[PDB]
């Protein structure tokens, strides 16, 4: 019904599951 | 629905090996007499009844 | 029978038999090739023609050679008998089965109020002064244009504007490109207040023109410069609608920061905004972090508690995302951590309550499936009647819809309310939407209080006009509930109720299926002449997953009326009791005995009335059982309590032993022999089908051998003298 | 296929556990949950098992004793030995090595008396 | 109506499905249940203690339930309840105490 | 079975749920063999380069990809992970289903045509596909799937349906095209079998037959035998 | 002793049990007295016709003790009586020629249930469905017949 849903097909082995605090996103700008 | 409504629970269990000791006396185990509330719902040996004696 | 009338030959146009349903590929599409297509006819065997002609010749002899002797010796009662539709049959998304249709209500004008207490999400064009001259020129193009394009965006899910509208209107295409040249160089503070204007006020969730991609770079470079809540605004700005416009990494960043810095969000409203935005999370682990925090921060006002129920209502963690193996009923334990944390505040000061903050409690509780919060409702009972006249058109429906299903779809109210709320409905009648009107018509039949004056002026024409069409699929059901509760039998009205479902392009949802299957067996008992086949294709998908036994684990907990008499049936006395037995996947009988087709249904505080009569459910059900020859002992739980304790056990025995015998005879008397009759006629319909037709015809005359069989007609004789007459 | 001709006999090394018993008395609390079921299984192996490898006067019982501290497995051997093992904490494996610690000695006691408490070689092959 | 809502917490919070042996002892969980009942039975005007004693003998004869512990159909002494409700009702009761009041010495 | 017989007799009536359910699935499938499900599938991927050689990828467990194009269209060759490729098979719908490939903002429709595996080593060599474009002809494989019918009289008894072809090659000119074909053979018989032109007469307007692939419309698919007893009586006599 | 050494299936006439040498091949090496054995058999089966062949089982034990048990006659033999044939089809499924009607099946199932120890738990649909599958293997069908058959005494090996 013209829905935007769509099955992404990709291996989740690559996707990293880690935490990044305010610091990690603070330092990377500089 | 039976298991919740029972009051005087009498847990039983078998110590049968095979019916040869019973067949070769022309005997066997009845369940028509006292068709019970439960037979082997989770534990496949347990039986529950109201009758404090059960032959 | 049929097969003898069969054509000796079929054309190419007749091999494929007709069908009740077209497929989705017979649609009219852009490109087409019927025009140049040629017609093919299946050849006839060259030797078969030598057989077709001979039988045509021997038949032609006997016509004349017998006529020569003469000279010597002499419906669809839906659409009328002609005209009927053909439902398109397609494969279906899950979405159609779990979608509350948005037609029949001016949704967004209605829906924006109920959130409006959340200030940070309120979109503001003038907050963005540089582009406000541009953005507003776009919205003129939206409404002023033909059709109702922006108005179809959320409403007609079959319609899109990110592809149909924006990608083709060249005025707008200039305007969105004026933006991109600006987006990169703005301050990081104005971005989220812009995104709200895109997603809601303009409906641009996609990245067609490449706008969000520039927003990400201008956003991700200065994540650390933001406060906490100004990130939450991005979450709700993007993820609140169908495409999560942003990327994964830009949201994982937001998702990773926030649950570290929960120690610094100051207020409880700031949690309200938070939870309502982060409601679509798949990870369970972090909802607990939120609720574990809320259990720490006490609330000292009343608008706060309202601001949590209305949010916690919609923002539950569904059970399908949960694991398959889990602690028992652990979804409930997530609730009462809040409800035990709120019960004081909402109870101490419920008199302090006003019309805008009034609606959201009835909704917050109905969505939460409880029966405890009566005290606030009593303080609300006193509230409406005072202000009965000064109410808005909006605050009437939600009351009528709220009190109808107050305590777990058992209502809560008094005749003072609804009799007063007629007038409040008669004031704003032209202002309600079709959804609101039906929901009134539910609440009265829910209590059997419809005025005969009130059905005539407003409901009767409204239904006559809009029942056949111009009525969303979800509003038929509140009508489907009530009419059977009204015990109506006018056939001309039930037609439109069926014609819509058959004509409607959309399939039936499981959310709204329980009436559609009740109303089936309602009409079938009255009228056996219909054919509900089209009315089953629309119901095809829902019935597959449908099961009534799913209700068992809940009723086994929250119905003491069920067990206590159940204890008596099993322990003390002796019958082949079963318990909850699903009546053709539509009901579950409270207690039953079989094969005798016996029923012991019960009235209770759910199913009684102040008058003591049964609720109009509990008379509906006991029709359908009786219609299908299923004996009944309508028990009234009060009267059974009144019996003296020694006489309570035999009193059931005296009834059940009698109701058995009435059925025990009826099985001997009618059904048991009558099944042989259908059996032995079923056996013919097979032997009719095993026929070699060419061998059986063998000319124009039919000479079947006949088998004699012992059959005891001594019981039944209407069918003997019915067959012996037609047969000779 | 092909017929075996080498006969490997394993009857003399057969050492079952409940063989030197004269009696047994199961004890049950309905308040245990780990010490009930362990005793359930033992009572089967005392009767569900084979009588050849038991004494002739072997009688096992079961009683529900609410008064006990814990569910128990009392036992009595041939040459005088008697013990009790509570079951609210133990396993079925920790029990068997105790039974071996008796059954290994009763052989050292009865063989000295001259008794052949061993089995023929032809009882169980491989 | 604020009592029904409060009550359903305390039965939940004291759902302890451990098997039991009916003894003098009781869990700390069960005591939170009992203590909530007494807090509600103490703070009631005497017009209400009158009423509660009338409720019970409307609820005990109904006895929807079998158990050797709780209320029970097979409980023997139910039939007398229809006759006598309060000992203050029996005027003979009023004789006993004044009669006994003089028998202390 | 799992409950004693003595209890089943009390609950013999319960088993209507068993049989009333199997109505629903097997009828649903039997009518849904034909239709493509309306569900979008996507495959993130990367472009080709002359740098990424096969054996380099194959330690990284990626895979090559190949697309053949149609009239006026250029070919496209891509790189992707193996586990994407097998997951694309693992649908019901693999013979015809439309799969997309997202390199960047671009998407390329395709179909499955086939895969090659190194037989002695048994790892994935390449995954080959066929382009699809809306406004132009496109090769697809429409399998034939025959329903059962207890309405004809010869089909019921001692006769045998013979499916000589598993599918049909066609050319489609529009977005949504039918997954397969379903037939109700009641009107058929020993005298007339079904022929491809009986199908060509009944299709949507966007579909045509690929005559380059088939031999002749007079070719026949479904054939029906005679009776067995009429043979068997003659066989013995 | 009470331990079961072996089990044997047999076939016997009711009242003409007799130390036939064609049964000592099985019961000979077990040391069982054929004479003392057959006595206890004929004693029980005095309420049964003597023409009929039954079957019996014997849990022969380690001390050469015995405990005989009686079962109904062979289910196939009972149908050859009704069918009035002695020998049945080589093939099955392909060659189907014989016919009984249900009204005797309902009567010969009672034979099995009244005697056989295995079916004491069972219903009649259960038993009747057991032989139909045995009938599929034999060339037999179940079709309504008004007529009765006439007597026949099909063989048995005894």
């Amino acid at each position: 019904m013209r829905s935007y849903n769509q099955t992404i097909v990709e291996n989740q082995k690559v996707f990293k599951n880690t935490v990044n605090d305010r610091e990690y996103y603070e330092l990377k700008n500089t | 629905i039976k298991s919740t409504l029972l009051i005087n629970n009498n847990y039983y269990f078998n110590y049968i090996t095979n019916g040869l000791d019973l067949k070769y006396d022309n005997t066997f185990q009845n369940f028509e007499l006292n068709t019970l509330s439960i037979k082997n719902y989770k534990n496949k040996n347990l039986i529950i009844s109201n009758n404090n004696q059960l032959d | 029978f049929k097969g003898f009338d069969k054509n000796r030959w079929a054309t190419s146009a007749e091999v494929f038999p007709e069908k009740p349903f077209k497929y989705g590929y017979d649609k009219q599409q852009k490109i087409k090739t019927k025009q140049d297509r040629q017609w093919y006819e299946a050849p006839v065997g060259a030797m078969t023609k030598k057989r077709f002609q001979t039988a045509d010749f021997r038949a032609y002899q006997t016509e004349l050679e017998e006529a020569a002797q003469k000279t010597l010796e002499g419906k669809d009662e839906i659409f009328g008998e002609q005209g009927a539709p053909k439902r398109y049959y397609d494969r279906i998304l899950q979405k159609e089965l779990y979608f509350h249709h948005r037609n029949g209500k001016h949704f967004f004008e209605q829906a924006d109020r109920k959130i409006s207490f959340l200030n940070q999400f309120t979109p503001q064009i003038e907050k963005v002064p540089e582009l406000a001259e541009t953005l507003k020129t776009i919205l003129k193009i939206a409404t002023e244009s033909e059709g109702s394009p922006l108005k179809r965006a959320g409403i007609d899910q079959e319609f899109i504007i990110e592809d149909d509208f924006y990608s083709e209107n060249e005025e707008c295409k200039k305007l969105f490109e004026e933006i991109k040249q600006k987006v990169s160089n703005m301050n990081y503070r104005l971005l989220p207040d812009l995104c709200l204007v895109l997603s809601f006020k303009l409906r641009y969730n996609k990245d067609v023109f490449g706008i969000w991609e520039k927003i990400e770079q201008n956003f991700m470079q200065s994540i650390h410069h933001y406060p906490v809540m100004e990130l939450v605004k991005m979450r709700y700005a993007s993820c609140a609608l169908s495409p999560k416009s942003l990327s994964r990494d830009c949201l994982k960043a937001i998702h990773d920061i926030v649950f570290t810095e929960l120690h610094n969000v100051p207020s409880v409203l700031d949690l309200s905004h938070l939870l309502f935005a982060f409601r679509h999370i798949n990870s369970l682990k972090y909802y607990n972090l939120i609720l574990d925090e809320i259990c720490r921060r006490p609330i000292k006002t009343l608008q706060e508690a309202i601001a949590l129920l209305f949010v916690f209502s919609h923002s539950l963690f569904p059970n399908y995302k949960r694991k398959e193996i889990r602690e028992k009923d652990q979804d409930l334990k997530e609730k009462h951590k809040i409800v035990d944390h709120l019960a004081d505040a909402l109870a101490n000061n419920a008199k302090q309550i006003q019309g805008d903050d009034f609606v959201r409690v009835l909704i917050g509780l109905n969505n939460l499936q409880l029966t405890t919060f009566k005290d606030v409702l009593t303080h609300i009972e006193r509230y409406i009647i005072k202000n009965i006249d000064t109410l808005d058109a909006f605050q009437t429906s939600n009351a009528l819809y709220g009190f109808s299903k107050a305590n777990n779809n058992a209502g809560f109210g008094s005749e003072q309310l609804y009799k007063a709320l007629q007038k409040a409905a008669e004031k704003h009648w032209s202002q309600f939407s079709n959804a609101d009107k039906a929901r009134t018509f539910y609440a009265f039949a829910f209590q059997d209080l419809v005025d005969p004056v009130f059905r005539k002026k407003f409901i009767q024409p409204w239904l006559n006009e809009n029942l056949e069409s111009n009525l969303s699929h979800s509003e038929l059901h509140y009508v489907a509930f009530s009419l059977m509760f009204e015990q109506n039998k006018d056939a001309e009205i039930w037609k439109k109720f069926v014609k819509n479902i058959c004509k409607n392009q959309y399939v039936v949802p499981v959310l709204n299926y329980y009436p559609i299957k009740l109303a089936r067996y309602y009409m079938q008992s009255i009228f056996p002449k219909w054919n509900f086949d089209i009315y089953k294709l629309a119901c095809q998908d829902a019935e597959a997953t449908w099961d009534a036994s799913r209700q068992i684990d809940s009723i086994m907990e929250n119905n003491k009326e069920w067990k206590s008499i159940g204890v008596l049936l099993q322990n003390r006395l002796e019958f082949n009791s079963i318990g909850l037995d699903n009546f053709e996947n539509l009901l579950l009988i409270d207690w039953a005995i079989m094969p005798q087709r016996v029923a012991i249904m019960i009235q209770g505080a759910r199913q009684t009335l102040p008058n003591g009569k049964p609720t109009p459910l509990h008379r509906l059900k006991l029709q359908l059982l009786e219609n299908h020859k299923f004996a009944v002992f309508n028990l009234i739980y009060k009267d059974f309590e009144a019996i003296s304790p020694d006489q309570k056990i035999p009193y059931l025995k005296k009834t059940i032993e009698e109701l058995i015998a009435k059925q025990d005879t009826y099985i001997k008397d009618v059904e048991e022999p009558q099944q042989w009759l259908s059996f032995m006629d079923r056996m013919q319909e097979l032997t009719y089908r095993n026929i070699m037709i060419g061998e059986a015809t063998k000319g124009g005359v039919i000479d079947p051998e006949i088998q004699e069989v012992q059959f005891d007609w001594s019981k039944l004789q209407k069918e003997l003298k019915e067959r012996q007459k037609q047969e000779e | 296929g092909k017929k075996r001709r080498v006969q490997v006999f394993t009857g003399s090394m057969l050492q079952p556990l409940y063989r030197y018993l004269l009696s047994a008395k199961i004890g049950v609390n309905p308040l245990d949950l780990h010490g009930q079921n362990i005793a359930k299984q033992i009572f089967l192996k005392c009767k569900q098992a084979r009588p050849k490898y038991l004494q002739n006067d072997f009688n096992a019982t079961l009683v529900q004793d609410n008064e006990a501290p814990a569910s128990y497995f009392h036992a009595k051997f041939v040459n005088g030995y008697e013990q009790k093992w509570y079951l609210h904490k133990s396993t079925e494996e920790e029990i068997n090595r105790n039974l071996k610690y008796f059954n290994y000695q009763i052989e050292m006691e009865r063989n000295l008396q001259g008794h052949d408490d061993e089995y023929e070689d032809e009882e169980t092959q491989l | 109506k604020x009592f029904e809502r409060e009550w359903q917490k305390i039965q939940r919070e004291t759902e302890d499905k451990q098997r039991q042996a009916l003894d003098a002892e009781l869990t700390p969980a069960q005591k939170k249940r009992v203590e909530f009942i007494a807090d509600a039975f103490i703070e009631l005007n005497i017009m209400e203690i009158a009423y509660l004693n009338h409720t019970l003998k409307e609820r005990l004869i109904k006895t929807t339930g079998l158990s050797p512990l709780k209320v029970n159909i097979d409980w023997p002494s139910l039939k007398q309840l229809e006759n006598g409700s309060w000992p203050p009702a029996n005027p003979n009761w009023f004789l006993q105490q004044e009669a006994i009041a003089k028998l202390w010495p | 079975t799992i409950v004693g017989s003595q209890f089943d007799a009390q609950t013999e009536h319960v088993n209507k749920l068993a049989l009333d359910l199997a109505n629903k699935k097997y009828r649903k499938m039997a009518l849904d063999q034909a239709v493509l499900r309306k569900e979008k599938v996507v495959v993130p991927a990367e472009f080709r380069t002359e740098k990424d050689s096969l054996i380099s990828l194959k330690k990284e467990l990626r895979s090559p990809v190949y697309i053949k194009g149609h009239t006026g269209i250029p070919d496209v060759d891509l790189i992707a992970d193996n586990r994407q490729v097998f997951s694309i098979r693992r649908r019901l719908q693999f013979q015809n289903q439309s799969f997309y490939f997202k390199v960047g903002n671009e998407e390329f429709r395709c179909t499955y045509d086939h895969i090659q595996i190194h037989p002695m080593e048994k790892w994935l060599v390449y995954s080959k596909y066929r382009r699809y474009v809306v406004g132009k002809p496109n090769s697809i494989f429409l399998p034939i799937n025959i329903l059962p019918t207890f309405q004809n009289n010869a089909i019921v008894r001692g006769s045998e349906i013979v499916q000589l072809l598993d599918g049909i090659w066609v050319n489609s000119y529009n977005d949504e095209y039918p997954h397969s074909i379903v037939i109700d053979p009641e009107n058929l018989s020993k005298i007339r079998p079904l022929r491809i032109g009986d199908i060509h007469n009944f299709l949507p307007d966007g579909v045509e037959i690929d005559k380059t692939k088939c031999l002749s419309l007079h070719q026949k698919v479904i054939k029906i035998t005679g009776d067995k007893e009429r043979k068997l009586d003659i066989a013995l006599q | 002793m009470a331990e079961i050494k072996a089990i044997i299936n047999l076939r016997l006439l009711a009242g003409i049990a007799k130390p036939n040498p064609k049964m000592g091949q099985s019961l000979g090496p077990l040391g069982i007295n054929m004479m003392h054995f057959c006595k206890d058999f004929n004693a029980a089966t005095a309420h049964i016709r003597s023409d009929i062949p039954l079957r019996v089982q014997v849990a022969a034990k380690v001390d050469r003790s015995y405990s005989y048990i009686i079962k109904p006659p062979e289910t196939s033999w009972l149908i050859k009586k009704v069918i009035m044939k002695e020998k049945l089809t080589q093939y099955a499924g392909h060659v189907n020629l014989d016919y009984i009607d249900v009204r005797y099946v309902y009567e010969i199932a009672k034979i099995k249930k009244e005697i056989d120890i295995d079916f004491k738990r069972a219903t009649l649909e259960s038993i009747c469905n057991c032989i139909i599958g045995q009938c599929n293997s034999m060339g037999v069908n179940v079709s309504i017949i008004d007529e009765k058959p006439k007597p026949f005494n099909p063989k048995a090996k005894v």
